[PDB]
């Protein structure tokens, strides 16, 4: 319905097709990933999270297989990121 | 918010928690609460500059987690149902 | 005439904003959509540090909480 | 045994097979 | 916990009725359709894949994991019975690798805090960009990893990724297996990508 | 209970190492008040009338 | 007892200028006219500015809706 459009399509789009996002957490460090479900406050499970942030001016990274995210955290979150290496 | 159901489901998987003032904190699953709230058992905690500290147990408040790394093997899609 | 915070927002879909934040960083894009808990998408979206453009994000939510205040933009 | 560790990393190196 | 909190009990309790009021009869979500340009945001890399051949078999790296906790059950024994200063990037190349230079022995990584840990990581890292990889290096390395407590600070996370990222691309150097480097930087790949859990960056 | 607060001056520490001094002029169950005569008593601290301080926000307030 | 919404309300009614203390922010405030509000404390502010601080300067935001959960301090002005 209204997961279906309404703000929250942008999370229900990465669940329908397996599709990346990329979040702006609370931390200043930005998560890449795939999300596995979501509630309306945003509360995330996620698969395959590159956690990205710079720092001393150098581009730091981890990986993180799988991981619950608290909605709470979440500021921004992009449908369809592009990145590069 | 469905999705606490499923942390609540986790008792005795260890999972490492990032805090927000960045701390990590490894520990086993007692419980967890409605709000988030998290009782862990066997605890190590890793700090900025400081040398690492074990606990018995801990609780940490839900509002102070920014993450939950879960197990790999972990199987996400019985836990969601 | 008083003009209330609902009616107001559902007022702003379909037109241009700038969204700012409680961390200082702000929005500006076409506000696509919106619910009940003020959570709002943007498409055409475009991102704002220190006042400085940062990046052109596209489609993108944001999440209720941190909004600190929306506005129109023409 | 001080040097358990060299030891250790000799040990893995050479046990590439 | 709660989204948007009501701060306002419920004349302007008269108003605030007529507002509820109102609200409630405006459309939940409401989307506008627009009829009918995106920035890049930098990722470090992966690993570089082995080339051909070099790639290891998953039964040794199955095996160094775990042997790998076994050696890490070891160290904490020594650091039981209880060097250059922290901050000297110069002090420690020059200690750990020399000209030769003081091999990791118990006695000493065992004495070393975990922030000098990761301190030294980040230093014989930083040489490792400028200059080769020997096998005095590649001790040190292991040695480290060893030393290295849980769980980790993302600093650390980052840090043995760069370093798995550099042996990968040392690992494209080489011209036969022989060569006494492919061992020791399978193993610290290994290390990093399957102990440490960055299992994006392993070779498979 | 703020019952017998009211009418009674007061200092108040607001979350930012905020502080404010006032006497209590009226409250309601979600911890807003109205405070009276307060000052901004910020380094170098201005009178700044009739307010009302937001039921979080508030945390220490004493006499 | 003046009770805050009776004030809020008066803010309204005579359109007065309100200067708002925001929670996560203490070198930033926003001022205003308050044409709206509800119960969350959500409000629609009229001509408003930005008024930053140690630097005297007001940014003009006009017509802005402001969320109540922002709010720490309300005051006259």
């Amino acid at each position: 319905e209204e997961f279906n459009t309404g703000p929250l399509s942008v999370l229900t789009q990465s669940v329908k097709n397996n599709t990346q996002v990329l979040i702006n957490c609370r931390n200043n460090k930005k998560l890449l990933g795939r999300v596995k479900a979501f509630d309306r406050h945003c509360n995330m499970v996620l698969e395959n999270v590159k956690e990205m942030w710079t720092e001393v001016p150098v581009n730091k990274d981890r990986y993180i297989s799988k991981m619950f995210l608290r909605g709470d955290s979440v500021i921004v979150v992009l449908r369809n990121p592009l990145i590069a290496g | 918010m469905k999705l606490v159901r499923f942390l609540m489901k986790l008792s005795h998987e260890t999972v490492t928690i990032e805090l927000k003032n960045g701390t990590q904190v490894h520990g086993t699953i007692t419980g967890v609460d409605v709000s988030m709230n998290t009782h862990l058992k066997a605890v190590k905690m890793t700090l900025k500059n400081r040398e690492p500290v074990q606990l018995e147990t801990l609780s940490i408040r839900g509002n102070n987690i920014r993450y939950f790394i879960l197990p790999d093997s972990l199987p996400l899609d019985t836990l969601l149902v | 005439l008083p003009l209330n915070p609902k009616p107001f927002l559902n007022g702003l879909t379909g037109k241009p904003v700038m969204v700012k934040l409680k961390w200082g960083m702000e929005y500006k894009g076409y506000l696509v959509s919106v619910d009940g808990y003020m959570n709002m998408q943007l498409a055409n979206t475009e991102e704002y540090i220190d006042g400085a453009l940062s990046g052109h994000l596209g489609e993108v939510l944001i999440r209720c909480n941190n909004v600190l205040y929306i506005r129109g933009v023409e | 045994d001080d040097t358990a560790l060299i030891k250790a990393y000799d040990k893995a190196v050479a046990s590439f097979k | 916990e709660e989204l948007m909190p009501r701060l306002l009990p419920v004349t302007p309790q008269e108003y605030l009725r007529r507002v509820q009021i109102e609200a409630a009869q405006c459309p939940d979500v409401v989307v506008a359709q627009i009829d009918p340009k995106q920035s890049v945001n930098i990722s470090l890399s992966g690993c570089q894949p082995a080339p051909e051949g070099y790639s290891p078999t998953l039964q040794w790296q199955q095996q160094q994991v775990a042997q790998f906790s076994t050696v890490r059950q070891n160290v904490n024994k020594h650091r039981s019975h209880w060097m250059p200063k922290s901050e000297d990037e110069e002090g420690w190349k020059k200690f750990c690798l020399g000209e030769i230079g003081f091999p990791p022995l118990l006695s000493i990584v065992s004495r070393m805090n975990q922030a000098t840990v990761t301190s030294v990581l980040e230093y014989l890292s930083n040489w490792f960009g400028e200059r080769d990889f020997t096998p005095e290096l590649g001790r040190w390395l292991y040695a480290l990893l060893a030393c290295l407590e849980k769980p980790l600070l993302p600093e650390a996370h980052s840090l043995i990724r760069q370093l798995a990222r550099r042996c990968s691309e040392v690992r494209l150097l080489v011209d036969s297996k022989d060569d006494e480097r492919v061992p020791a930087l399978n193993l610290l790949i290994c290390l990093v990508s399957r102990y440490f859990d960055q299992r994006d960056l392993a070779d498979e | 209970e703020l019952k017998k607060f009211m009418d009674k001056k007061l200092s108040l520490k607001l979350n930012g190492g905020r502080h404010v001094q006032g006497i209590l002029r009226g409250f309601d169950p979600f911890m807003n008040l109205v405070i009276d005569e307060c000052v901004e008593m910020a380094t170098s601290g201005n009178n700044i009338g009739m307010v009302v301080i937001r039921g979080n926000s508030i945390i220490m307030l004493e006499a | 007892m003046v009770q805050p919404i009776n004030l809020i309300f008066r803010y309204l009614q005579n359109r007065s200028r309100i200067q708002v203390w925001l929670y996560e922010q203490v070198n930033m405030r926003i001022e205003g006219c308050i044409i709206g509000f509800d119960e969350y404390m959500n409000l629609v502010l009229d001509d408003a500015e930005e008024i930053h601080s140690k630097t005297k300067s007001r940014k003009q935001l006009g017509r802005i809706m402001l969320k109540g959960d922002n709010i720490t301090l309300l005051q006259s002005v």
